[PDB]
Protein backbone atom coordinates (compact mmCIF):
# COMPACT_ATOMS: atom_id res chain seq x y z
CA UNK A 1 0.00 0.00 0.00
CA UNK A 2 0.92 3.70 -0.50
CA UNK A 3 -0.12 7.03 1.13
CA UNK A 4 -1.24 10.39 -0.34
CA UNK A 5 -0.21 14.04 0.10
CA UNK A 6 -2.76 16.57 1.46
CA UNK A 7 -3.06 20.40 1.14
CA UNK A 8 -4.22 23.29 3.32
CA UNK A 9 -3.97 26.57 1.37
CA UNK A 10 -5.50 29.31 -0.77
CA UNK A 11 -7.35 28.56 -4.06
CA UNK A 12 -4.21 29.11 -6.19
CA UNK A 13 -1.91 26.88 -4.10
CA UNK A 14 -4.58 24.12 -3.98
CA UNK A 15 -5.28 24.48 -7.72
CA UNK A 16 -1.55 24.22 -8.53
CA UNK A 17 -1.11 20.96 -6.63
CA UNK A 18 -4.38 19.50 -7.96
CA UNK A 19 -2.97 20.00 -11.49
CA UNK A 20 0.27 18.49 -10.14
CA UNK A 21 -1.92 15.34 -9.69
CA UNK A 22 -2.23 15.47 -5.84
CA UNK A 23 -6.03 15.21 -5.36
CA UNK A 24 -8.08 12.15 -4.35
CA UNK A 25 -11.48 11.65 -2.71
CA UNK A 26 -11.52 9.24 0.25
CA UNK A 27 -14.16 6.39 0.19
CA UNK A 28 -16.28 8.56 2.58
CA UNK A 29 -16.27 11.28 -0.22
CA UNK A 30 -14.10 13.65 1.88
CA UNK A 31 -11.19 15.27 -0.12
CA UNK A 32 -7.49 15.37 0.88
CA UNK A 33 -7.44 19.22 0.94
CA UNK A 34 -8.92 22.49 2.24
CA UNK A 35 -9.22 25.70 0.25
CA UNK A 36 -8.81 28.69 2.64
CA UNK A 37 -10.71 31.93 1.91
CA UNK A 38 -9.70 35.24 3.63
CA UNK A 39 -12.85 34.90 5.82
CA UNK A 40 -12.01 31.29 6.97
CA UNK A 41 -11.88 30.94 10.81
CA UNK A 42 -9.00 29.40 12.84
CA UNK A 43 -11.21 26.43 13.83
CA UNK A 44 -11.80 25.44 10.15
CA UNK A 45 -8.06 25.37 9.32
CA UNK A 46 -7.04 23.91 12.71
CA UNK A 47 -9.69 21.16 12.92
CA UNK A 48 -8.82 20.22 9.33
CA UNK A 49 -5.09 20.14 10.20
CA UNK A 50 -5.86 18.02 13.34
CA UNK A 51 -7.91 15.65 11.12
CA UNK A 52 -5.29 15.41 8.31
CA UNK A 53 -2.35 14.68 10.65
CA UNK A 54 -4.33 11.81 12.31
CA UNK A 55 -5.95 10.19 9.19
CA UNK A 56 -4.48 6.88 7.97
CA UNK A 57 -4.29 7.77 4.22
CA UNK A 58 -2.40 11.12 4.48
CA UNK A 59 1.43 10.87 4.68
CA UNK A 60 2.40 14.54 3.93
CA UNK A 61 0.54 17.82 4.64
CA UNK A 62 1.39 20.99 2.64
CA UNK A 63 0.49 24.25 4.44
CA UNK A 64 0.71 27.74 2.90
CA UNK A 65 3.27 29.69 5.06
CA UNK A 66 0.69 32.37 6.07
CA UNK A 67 -1.89 29.73 7.17
CA UNK A 68 0.94 27.76 8.86
CA UNK A 69 1.64 30.87 10.97
CA UNK A 70 -2.09 31.41 11.75
CA UNK A 71 -2.19 27.75 13.02
CA UNK A 72 1.39 27.89 14.51
CA UNK A 73 0.30 26.56 17.94
CA UNK A 74 -1.15 23.24 16.70
CA UNK A 75 1.52 23.06 13.96
CA UNK A 76 4.53 23.28 16.33
CA UNK A 77 2.68 20.88 18.71
CA UNK A 78 2.78 18.18 15.94
CA UNK A 79 5.76 16.01 17.09
CA UNK A 80 5.12 12.70 15.14
CA UNK A 81 8.09 11.83 12.83
CA UNK A 82 6.19 10.13 9.91
CA UNK A 83 3.16 12.40 8.99
CA UNK A 84 5.34 15.26 7.69
CA UNK A 85 4.23 18.94 7.53
CA UNK A 86 5.77 21.25 4.89
CA UNK A 87 5.55 25.04 5.26
CA UNK A 88 5.45 26.34 1.63
CA UNK A 89 5.62 29.88 0.09
CA UNK A 90 2.87 31.39 -2.13
CA UNK A 91 2.46 34.17 -4.76
CA UNK A 92 1.58 37.09 -2.39
CA UNK A 93 3.00 35.52 0.82
CA UNK A 94 6.20 35.11 2.94
CA UNK A 95 9.30 33.15 1.83
CA UNK A 96 9.91 29.40 2.39
CA UNK A 97 12.07 29.68 5.57
CA UNK A 98 10.06 32.37 7.49
CA UNK A 99 9.75 31.07 11.13
CA UNK A 100 10.10 27.48 9.83
CA UNK A 101 9.16 24.82 12.46
CA UNK A 102 12.01 22.46 11.42
CA UNK A 103 14.82 25.03 10.94
CA UNK A 104 14.09 26.42 14.47
CA UNK A 105 14.64 22.91 16.02
CA UNK A 106 18.30 22.65 14.91
CA UNK A 107 21.04 23.76 17.40
CA UNK A 108 23.73 23.76 14.63
CA UNK A 109 21.93 26.47 12.57
CA UNK A 110 22.91 30.10 13.47
CA UNK B 1 -29.51 51.81 -45.50
CA UNK B 2 -29.51 50.40 -41.87
CA UNK B 3 -28.03 53.66 -40.36
CA UNK B 4 -31.28 55.28 -41.30
CA UNK B 5 -33.16 53.21 -38.65
CA UNK B 6 -30.43 52.05 -36.20
CA UNK B 7 -30.29 55.23 -34.11
CA UNK B 8 -34.10 55.18 -33.46
CA UNK B 9 -33.63 52.65 -30.64
CA UNK B 10 -29.89 51.96 -30.29
CA UNK B 11 -28.48 55.48 -30.86
CA UNK B 12 -28.06 56.25 -27.19
CA UNK B 13 -26.39 52.92 -26.28
CA UNK B 14 -24.15 53.06 -29.36
CA UNK B 15 -22.86 56.38 -28.10
CA UNK B 16 -22.59 55.05 -24.59
CA UNK B 17 -20.58 51.88 -25.46
CA UNK B 18 -18.07 53.77 -27.62
CA UNK B 19 -17.77 56.23 -24.74
CA UNK B 20 -17.15 53.22 -22.42
CA UNK B 21 -14.53 51.90 -24.92
CA UNK B 22 -12.74 55.28 -24.70
CA UNK B 23 -12.25 54.26 -21.02
CA UNK B 24 -9.61 51.61 -21.77
CA UNK B 25 -5.87 51.60 -21.05
CA UNK B 26 -3.81 52.66 -24.09
CA UNK B 27 -0.46 51.05 -24.95
CA UNK B 28 1.20 54.00 -23.14
CA UNK B 29 -0.94 53.31 -20.02
CA UNK B 30 0.17 49.65 -19.86
CA UNK B 31 3.74 50.94 -20.43
CA UNK B 32 3.16 53.14 -17.31
CA UNK B 33 1.59 50.39 -15.11
CA UNK B 34 4.69 48.14 -15.55
CA UNK B 35 7.05 50.93 -14.25
CA UNK B 36 6.27 50.27 -10.56
CA UNK B 37 7.16 48.09 -7.50
CA UNK B 38 3.88 47.24 -5.62
CA UNK B 39 0.07 46.92 -5.94
CA UNK B 40 -0.28 50.31 -4.18
CA UNK B 41 1.26 51.75 -7.37
CA UNK B 42 -1.39 49.86 -9.46
CA UNK B 43 -4.01 51.66 -7.33
CA UNK B 44 -2.28 55.05 -7.78
CA UNK B 45 -1.97 54.62 -11.59
CA UNK B 46 -5.56 53.34 -12.04
CA UNK B 47 -6.76 56.28 -9.88
CA UNK B 48 -5.78 58.56 -12.86
CA UNK B 49 -8.28 56.83 -15.27
CA UNK B 50 -11.91 55.50 -15.41
CA UNK B 51 -11.32 52.76 -12.80
CA UNK B 52 -10.61 55.45 -10.10
CA UNK B 53 -12.01 54.75 -6.58
CA UNK B 54 -12.56 51.00 -7.47
CA UNK B 55 -10.41 50.26 -4.33
CA UNK B 56 -12.02 52.90 -2.08
CA UNK B 57 -13.90 51.26 0.86
CA UNK B 58 -11.53 48.22 0.74
CA UNK B 59 -9.02 46.70 3.21
CA UNK B 60 -5.39 47.96 3.30
CA UNK B 61 -3.84 44.39 3.00
CA UNK B 62 -4.77 44.46 -0.73
CA UNK B 63 -4.38 41.36 -2.95
CA UNK B 64 -4.38 40.52 -6.67
CA UNK B 65 -7.60 38.52 -6.10
CA UNK B 66 -9.27 41.82 -4.98
CA UNK B 67 -7.97 43.66 -8.09
CA UNK B 68 -9.29 40.80 -10.30
CA UNK B 69 -12.75 40.76 -8.68
CA UNK B 70 -13.04 44.60 -8.68
CA UNK B 71 -12.10 44.76 -12.39
CA UNK B 72 -14.77 42.09 -13.12
CA UNK B 73 -17.23 44.09 -10.98
CA UNK B 74 -16.59 47.20 -13.14
CA UNK B 75 -16.85 45.19 -16.39
CA UNK B 76 -20.17 43.60 -15.31
CA UNK B 77 -21.76 46.85 -14.00
CA UNK B 78 -20.72 48.52 -17.30
CA UNK B 79 -22.53 45.65 -19.10
CA UNK B 80 -25.64 45.22 -16.88
CA UNK B 81 -26.31 48.95 -17.31
CA UNK B 82 -26.46 48.48 -21.14
CA UNK B 83 -28.43 45.21 -21.03
CA UNK B 84 -31.10 46.71 -18.78
CA UNK B 85 -31.67 49.48 -21.36
CA UNK B 86 -31.49 47.73 -24.74
CA UNK B 87 -34.60 47.00 -26.87
CA UNK B 88 -35.40 43.59 -28.48
CA UNK B 89 -33.26 43.85 -31.74
CA UNK B 90 -30.17 44.46 -29.55
CA UNK B 91 -31.33 42.83 -26.29
CA UNK B 92 -31.28 39.33 -27.84
CA UNK B 93 -27.75 40.08 -29.16
CA UNK B 94 -26.48 41.17 -25.73
CA UNK B 95 -28.03 37.99 -24.29
CA UNK B 96 -25.96 35.99 -26.79
CA UNK B 97 -22.88 37.69 -25.25
CA UNK B 98 -24.03 36.50 -21.79
CA UNK B 99 -24.30 32.92 -23.07
CA UNK B 100 -20.46 32.82 -23.37
CA UNK B 101 -20.54 32.88 -19.53
CA UNK B 102 -23.76 30.93 -18.84
CA UNK B 103 -22.23 27.86 -20.54
CA UNK B 104 -19.46 27.84 -17.90
CA UNK B 105 -22.00 28.41 -15.10
CA UNK B 106 -24.00 25.44 -16.41
CA UNK B 107 -20.80 23.35 -16.25
CA UNK B 108 -20.36 24.41 -12.60
CA UNK B 109 -24.02 23.52 -11.90
CA UNK B 110 -23.71 20.11 -13.68
CA UNK B 111 -20.38 19.44 -11.89
CA UNK B 112 -21.90 20.27 -8.47
CA UNK B 113 -24.94 17.97 -8.95
CA UNK B 114 -22.84 15.08 -10.34
CA UNK B 115 -20.78 15.36 -7.11
CA UNK B 116 -24.05 15.69 -5.05
CA UNK B 117 -22.84 19.11 -3.74
CA UNK B 118 -25.60 21.71 -3.12
CA UNK B 119 -25.85 24.02 -6.15
CA UNK B 120 -26.40 27.09 -3.92
CA UNK B 121 -22.76 26.69 -2.69
CA UNK B 122 -21.59 27.27 -6.32
CA UNK B 123 -23.61 30.48 -7.01
CA UNK B 124 -20.74 32.68 -5.59
CA UNK B 125 -18.28 30.88 -7.98
CA UNK B 126 -20.50 31.33 -11.07
CA UNK B 127 -19.62 34.28 -13.33
CA UNK B 128 -21.90 37.32 -12.63
CA UNK B 129 -23.00 37.86 -16.29
CA UNK B 130 -24.28 34.28 -16.40
CA UNK B 131 -27.00 34.96 -13.79
CA UNK B 132 -30.01 32.64 -14.19
CA UNK B 133 -33.35 34.52 -14.32
CA UNK B 134 -35.13 31.85 -12.20
CA UNK B 135 -33.15 30.48 -9.20
CA UNK B 136 -35.69 27.64 -8.67
CA UNK B 137 -33.32 25.08 -10.29
CA UNK B 138 -30.67 26.28 -7.76
CA UNK B 139 -33.11 26.22 -4.80
CA UNK B 140 -34.33 22.65 -5.59
CA UNK B 141 -30.93 21.06 -6.58
CA UNK B 142 -32.50 17.64 -5.80
CA UNK B 143 -30.79 15.43 -8.49
CA UNK B 144 -28.86 15.85 -11.78
CA UNK B 145 -32.03 14.73 -13.62
CA UNK B 146 -34.01 17.43 -11.76
CA UNK B 147 -31.32 19.99 -12.71
CA UNK B 148 -31.60 18.94 -16.39
CA UNK B 149 -35.40 19.24 -16.42
CA UNK B 150 -35.21 22.53 -14.48
CA UNK B 151 -32.62 24.07 -16.91
CA UNK B 152 -34.81 23.08 -19.88
CA UNK B 153 -37.70 25.16 -18.35
CA UNK B 154 -36.10 27.90 -16.18
CA UNK B 155 -33.52 29.02 -18.79
CA UNK B 156 -33.72 30.33 -22.41
CA UNK B 157 -30.60 28.17 -22.96
CA UNK B 158 -32.90 25.15 -23.26
CA UNK B 159 -32.96 25.36 -27.11
CA UNK B 160 -29.18 24.58 -27.23
CA UNK B 161 -29.38 21.66 -24.76
CA UNK B 162 -32.14 19.96 -26.82
CA UNK B 163 -29.80 19.73 -29.89
CA UNK B 164 -26.71 18.12 -28.21
CA UNK B 165 -27.44 16.99 -24.60
CA UNK B 166 -29.81 14.18 -23.54
CA UNK B 167 -30.38 13.27 -19.84
CA UNK B 168 -28.36 10.03 -20.29
CA UNK B 169 -25.62 11.97 -22.15
CA UNK B 170 -25.46 14.47 -19.27
CA UNK B 171 -24.37 11.67 -16.86
CA UNK B 172 -22.25 9.62 -19.32
CA UNK B 173 -20.23 12.43 -21.04
CA UNK B 174 -17.16 14.12 -19.47
CA UNK B 175 -18.02 17.73 -18.47
CA UNK B 176 -15.27 19.15 -20.76
CA UNK B 177 -16.92 17.45 -23.78
CA UNK B 178 -20.28 18.93 -22.58
CA UNK B 179 -18.60 22.40 -22.30
CA UNK B 180 -17.27 22.25 -25.83
CA UNK B 181 -20.32 20.63 -27.53
CA UNK B 182 -22.47 23.36 -25.98
CA UNK B 183 -20.08 26.03 -27.24
CA UNK B 184 -20.34 24.49 -30.78
CA UNK B 185 -24.13 24.90 -30.71
CA UNK B 186 -23.90 28.44 -29.26
CA UNK B 187 -21.29 29.73 -31.66
CA UNK B 188 -22.99 28.28 -34.77
CA UNK B 189 -26.34 29.70 -33.62
CA UNK B 190 -24.96 33.14 -32.67
CA UNK B 191 -23.32 33.24 -36.10
CA UNK B 192 -26.64 32.33 -37.83
CA UNK B 193 -28.42 34.94 -35.71
CA UNK B 194 -25.89 37.60 -36.74
CA UNK B 195 -26.33 36.71 -40.44
CA UNK B 196 -30.05 37.58 -39.89
CA UNK B 197 -28.92 41.02 -38.63
CA UNK B 198 -27.79 41.80 -42.18
CA UNK B 199 -25.41 44.45 -43.50
CA UNK B 200 -22.99 46.06 -41.01
CA UNK B 201 -23.72 43.75 -38.03
CA UNK B 202 -23.20 40.58 -40.04
CA UNK B 203 -20.34 42.11 -42.13
CA UNK B 204 -18.22 43.19 -39.09
CA UNK B 205 -19.40 40.78 -36.34
CA UNK B 206 -19.16 37.62 -38.46
CA UNK B 207 -15.34 37.88 -38.95
CA UNK B 208 -14.88 37.68 -35.13
CA UNK B 209 -17.15 34.64 -34.82
CA UNK B 210 -15.59 33.04 -37.94
CA UNK B 211 -12.23 33.46 -36.26
CA UNK B 212 -13.52 32.08 -32.93
CA UNK B 213 -14.77 29.02 -34.78
CA UNK B 214 -11.34 28.49 -36.42
CA UNK B 215 -9.52 29.29 -33.12
CA UNK B 216 -11.62 26.60 -31.42
CA UNK B 217 -10.75 24.15 -34.22
CA UNK B 218 -6.95 24.70 -33.95
CA UNK B 219 -6.82 24.94 -30.17
CA UNK B 220 -9.06 21.88 -29.61
CA UNK B 221 -6.90 19.92 -32.06
CA UNK B 222 -3.39 20.62 -30.70
CA UNK B 223 -4.58 20.02 -27.13
CA UNK B 224 -6.21 16.66 -28.03
CA UNK B 225 -3.21 14.66 -29.37
CA UNK B 226 -2.17 13.32 -25.91
CA UNK B 227 -5.80 12.46 -24.98
CA UNK B 228 -8.89 10.18 -25.20
CA UNK B 229 -10.53 12.38 -27.94
CA UNK B 230 -10.63 10.36 -31.20
CA UNK B 231 -10.82 11.74 -34.76
CA UNK B 232 -14.65 11.71 -34.39
CA UNK B 233 -14.55 13.60 -31.06
CA UNK B 234 -12.40 16.46 -32.46
CA UNK B 235 -14.75 16.74 -35.47
CA UNK B 236 -17.84 16.62 -33.15
CA UNK B 237 -16.49 19.65 -31.19
CA UNK B 238 -15.28 21.83 -34.11
CA UNK B 239 -17.64 24.76 -34.88
CA UNK B 240 -18.91 24.52 -38.51
CA UNK B 241 -19.18 28.32 -39.04
CA UNK B 242 -15.38 28.95 -39.38
CA UNK B 243 -13.52 29.41 -42.70
CA UNK B 244 -12.04 25.91 -42.28
CA UNK B 245 -15.46 24.13 -42.43
CA UNK B 246 -15.42 22.73 -46.03
CA UNK B 247 -11.94 21.08 -45.72
CA UNK B 248 -9.65 22.33 -42.91
CA UNK B 249 -11.87 20.91 -40.13
CA UNK B 250 -11.86 17.52 -41.93
CA UNK B 251 -8.03 17.62 -42.15
CA UNK B 252 -7.77 18.66 -38.44
CA UNK B 253 -10.04 15.72 -37.56
CA UNK B 254 -7.64 13.40 -39.49
CA UNK B 255 -4.58 15.08 -37.93
CA UNK B 256 -2.53 13.39 -35.15
CA UNK B 257 0.52 15.75 -34.87
CA UNK B 258 1.24 19.51 -34.54
CA UNK B 259 3.06 19.47 -37.93
CA UNK B 260 -0.21 18.37 -39.61
CA UNK B 261 -2.09 21.20 -37.83
CA UNK B 262 0.58 23.64 -39.06
CA UNK B 263 0.07 22.22 -42.58
CA UNK B 264 -3.67 23.14 -42.32
CA UNK B 265 -2.84 26.59 -40.94
CA UNK B 266 -0.32 27.05 -43.83
CA UNK B 267 -3.17 27.13 -46.44
CA UNK B 268 -4.58 30.40 -44.94
CA UNK B 269 -2.28 33.50 -44.62
CA UNK B 270 -4.30 34.77 -41.62
CA UNK B 271 -3.39 31.55 -39.72
CA UNK B 272 0.02 30.82 -41.30
CA UNK B 273 1.18 34.07 -39.66
CA UNK B 274 0.11 32.88 -36.17
CA UNK B 275 1.98 29.57 -36.42
CA UNK B 276 5.06 31.38 -37.83
CA UNK B 277 4.52 34.06 -35.11
CA UNK B 278 5.04 31.54 -32.24
CA UNK B 279 7.37 28.49 -32.33
CA UNK B 280 6.96 27.89 -28.53
CA UNK B 281 10.76 28.50 -28.24
CA UNK B 282 12.53 29.58 -24.96
CA UNK B 283 11.51 33.22 -24.21
CA UNK B 284 9.02 33.20 -27.18
CA UNK B 285 5.31 34.21 -27.11
CA UNK B 286 3.09 31.09 -27.22
CA UNK B 287 0.63 30.21 -30.00
CA UNK B 288 -2.26 30.87 -27.60
CA UNK B 289 -0.89 34.41 -26.98
CA UNK B 290 -0.81 34.97 -30.77
CA UNK B 291 -4.49 34.02 -30.99
CA UNK B 292 -5.26 36.54 -28.18
CA UNK B 293 -3.32 39.21 -30.12
CA UNK B 294 -5.31 38.39 -33.29
CA UNK B 295 -8.62 38.40 -31.38
CA UNK B 296 -7.77 41.90 -30.17
CA UNK B 297 -6.99 42.93 -33.77
CA UNK B 298 -10.42 41.76 -34.97
CA UNK B 299 -12.23 43.39 -32.03
CA UNK B 300 -10.42 46.70 -32.67
CA UNK B 301 -11.46 46.45 -36.37
CA UNK B 302 -15.11 46.00 -35.34
CA UNK B 303 -15.03 49.52 -33.82
CA UNK B 304 -14.22 50.89 -37.37
CA UNK B 305 -17.80 50.42 -38.61
CA UNK B 306 -20.42 52.84 -37.17
CA UNK B 307 -23.96 51.53 -37.00
CA UNK B 308 -23.72 47.89 -35.84
CA UNK B 309 -24.16 45.78 -32.70
CA UNK B 310 -20.62 44.39 -33.25
CA UNK B 311 -19.24 47.05 -30.87
CA UNK B 312 -21.14 45.54 -27.90
CA UNK B 313 -19.50 42.13 -28.43
CA UNK B 314 -16.09 43.63 -29.22
CA UNK B 315 -16.43 45.84 -26.11
CA UNK B 316 -17.10 42.89 -23.76
CA UNK B 317 -14.20 40.88 -25.18
CA UNK B 318 -11.86 43.93 -24.98
CA UNK B 319 -12.84 44.74 -21.35
CA UNK B 320 -12.28 41.05 -20.61
CA UNK B 321 -8.85 41.36 -22.24
CA UNK B 322 -8.23 44.55 -20.22
CA UNK B 323 -9.14 42.81 -16.96
CA UNK B 324 -6.82 39.95 -18.00
CA UNK B 325 -4.05 42.50 -18.82
CA UNK B 326 -4.39 44.41 -15.50
CA UNK B 327 -4.41 41.13 -13.54
CA UNK B 328 -1.40 39.74 -15.44
CA UNK B 329 0.49 43.00 -14.81
CA UNK B 330 -0.55 42.94 -11.14
CA UNK B 331 0.70 39.32 -10.85
CA UNK B 332 4.08 40.17 -12.45
CA UNK B 333 4.35 43.17 -10.06
CA UNK B 334 3.23 41.28 -6.90
CA UNK B 335 5.22 38.07 -7.70
CA UNK B 336 8.35 40.32 -8.43
CA UNK B 337 8.86 38.38 -11.73
CA UNK B 338 8.84 41.53 -13.97
CA UNK B 339 10.96 39.81 -16.70
CA UNK B 340 7.91 38.41 -18.63
CA UNK B 341 5.58 41.36 -17.83
CA UNK B 342 5.42 42.53 -21.52
CA UNK B 343 3.20 39.47 -22.30
CA UNK B 344 0.02 41.60 -21.80
CA UNK B 345 -1.81 42.21 -25.13
CA UNK B 346 -1.97 45.93 -26.17
CA UNK B 347 -5.59 47.14 -26.85
CA UNK B 348 -7.43 50.36 -27.90
CA UNK C 1 16.85 20.73 4.12
CA UNK C 2 18.18 24.30 3.71
CA UNK C 3 19.28 23.54 0.10
CA UNK C 4 15.97 21.78 -0.68
CA UNK C 5 13.93 24.66 0.82
CA UNK C 6 15.91 27.06 -1.45
CA UNK C 7 15.12 24.79 -4.46
CA UNK C 8 11.49 24.60 -3.26
CA UNK C 9 11.39 28.44 -3.14
CA UNK C 10 12.49 28.58 -6.79
CA UNK C 11 10.21 25.81 -8.17
CA UNK C 12 7.27 27.27 -6.18
CA UNK C 13 7.96 30.80 -7.53
CA UNK C 14 8.04 29.32 -11.06
CA UNK C 15 4.89 27.23 -10.48
CA UNK C 16 3.02 30.17 -8.85
CA UNK C 17 4.06 32.37 -11.79
CA UNK C 18 2.82 29.60 -14.12
CA UNK C 19 -0.62 29.94 -12.45
CA UNK C 20 -0.75 33.56 -13.63
CA UNK C 21 0.16 32.39 -17.13
CA UNK C 22 -2.58 29.73 -16.98
CA UNK C 23 -5.10 32.33 -15.67
CA UNK C 24 -4.15 34.46 -18.67
CA UNK C 25 -4.98 31.90 -21.38
CA UNK C 26 -7.55 29.71 -19.49
CA UNK C 27 -9.58 32.28 -17.42
CA UNK C 28 -10.85 30.92 -14.04
CA UNK C 29 -9.77 27.28 -14.46
CA UNK C 30 -9.26 27.09 -10.63
CA UNK C 31 -12.97 26.64 -9.79
CA UNK C 32 -13.19 23.72 -12.29
CA UNK C 33 -10.03 22.10 -10.89
CA UNK C 34 -11.12 22.49 -7.23
CA UNK C 35 -14.68 21.23 -7.82
CA UNK C 36 -13.88 18.19 -10.04
CA UNK C 37 -11.71 15.72 -7.98
CA UNK C 38 -11.43 11.93 -8.48
CA UNK C 39 -8.12 10.03 -7.99
CA UNK C 40 -4.54 11.19 -7.41
CA UNK C 41 -2.18 10.81 -10.39
CA UNK C 42 0.74 11.07 -7.87
CA UNK C 43 1.09 8.98 -4.67
CA UNK C 44 3.84 8.33 -2.11
CA UNK C 45 5.23 5.00 -0.81
CA UNK C 46 7.13 4.85 2.49
CA UNK C 47 10.64 3.21 2.59
CA UNK C 48 13.32 2.45 5.25
CA UNK C 49 16.98 3.54 5.19
CA UNK C 50 19.41 1.78 7.63
CA UNK C 51 22.18 4.49 7.29
CA UNK C 52 24.26 5.31 10.40
CA UNK C 53 23.12 2.03 12.09
CA UNK C 54 19.53 3.35 12.69
CA UNK C 55 16.17 3.10 10.83
CA UNK C 56 15.20 6.37 9.03
CA UNK C 57 11.80 6.57 7.21
CA UNK C 58 11.54 8.25 3.74
CA UNK C 59 8.99 8.61 0.89
CA UNK C 60 9.21 7.71 -2.85
CA UNK C 61 7.40 9.69 -5.62
CA UNK C 62 5.09 7.29 -7.56
CA UNK C 63 2.98 8.17 -10.64
CA UNK C 64 -0.18 6.40 -11.94
CA UNK C 65 -0.17 7.73 -15.57
CA UNK C 66 -3.88 8.78 -15.79
CA UNK C 67 -4.32 12.58 -15.87
CA UNK C 68 -7.35 13.47 -13.68
CA UNK C 69 -7.62 16.81 -15.62
CA UNK C 70 -6.71 15.47 -19.12
CA UNK C 71 -9.38 17.42 -21.07
CA UNK C 72 -9.10 20.72 -19.08
CA UNK C 73 -8.29 23.69 -21.38
CA UNK C 74 -9.35 22.21 -24.78
CA UNK C 75 -11.52 25.34 -25.36
CA UNK C 76 -8.59 27.68 -24.47
CA UNK C 77 -5.39 27.61 -22.41
CA UNK C 78 -4.55 23.87 -22.70
CA UNK C 79 -0.95 24.56 -23.91
CA UNK C 80 -0.26 26.79 -20.91
CA UNK C 81 -2.04 24.30 -18.58
CA UNK C 82 0.31 21.51 -19.83
CA UNK C 83 3.34 23.68 -18.83
CA UNK C 84 1.66 24.39 -15.47
CA UNK C 85 0.98 20.64 -14.83
CA UNK C 86 4.69 19.83 -15.43
CA UNK C 87 5.84 22.67 -13.13
CA UNK C 88 3.60 21.52 -10.26
CA UNK C 89 4.75 17.91 -10.89
CA UNK C 90 8.38 19.17 -10.37
CA UNK C 91 7.23 20.99 -7.22
CA UNK C 92 5.67 17.75 -5.89
CA UNK C 93 8.88 15.79 -6.69
CA UNK C 94 10.95 18.27 -4.63
CA UNK C 95 8.35 18.25 -1.81
CA UNK C 96 8.41 14.40 -1.58
CA UNK C 97 12.20 14.72 -1.17
CA UNK C 98 11.75 17.52 1.42
CA UNK C 99 9.30 15.32 3.34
Amino acid sequence: RGKLIAVIGDEDTVTGFLLGGIGELNKNRHPNFLVVEKDTTINEIEDTFRQFLNRDDIGIILINQYIAEMVRHALDAHQRSIPAVLEIPSKEHPYDAAKDSILRRAKGMF
Amino acid sequence: FPELYFNVDNGYLEGLVRGLKAGVLSQADYLNLVQCETLEDLKLHLQSTDYGNFLANEASPLTVSVIDDKLKEKMVVEFRHMRNHAYEPLASFLDFITYSYMIDNVILLITGTLHQRSIAELVPKCHPLGSFEQMEAVNIAQTPAELYNAILVDTPLAAFFQDCISEQDLDEMNIEIIRNTLYKAYLESFYKFCTLLGGTTADAMCPILEFEADRRAFIITINSFGTELSKEDRAKLFPHCGRLYPEGLAQLARADDYEQVKNVADYYPEYKLLFEGAGSNPGDKTLEDRFFEHEVKLNKLAFLNQFHFGVFYAFVKLKEQECRNIVWIAECIAQRHRAKIDNYIPIF
Amino acid sequence: IIETKMLMGEVMREAAFSLAEAKFTAGDFSTTVIQNVNKAQVKIRAKKDNVAGVTLPVFEHYHEGTDSYELTGLARGGEQLAKLKRNYAKAVELLVELA
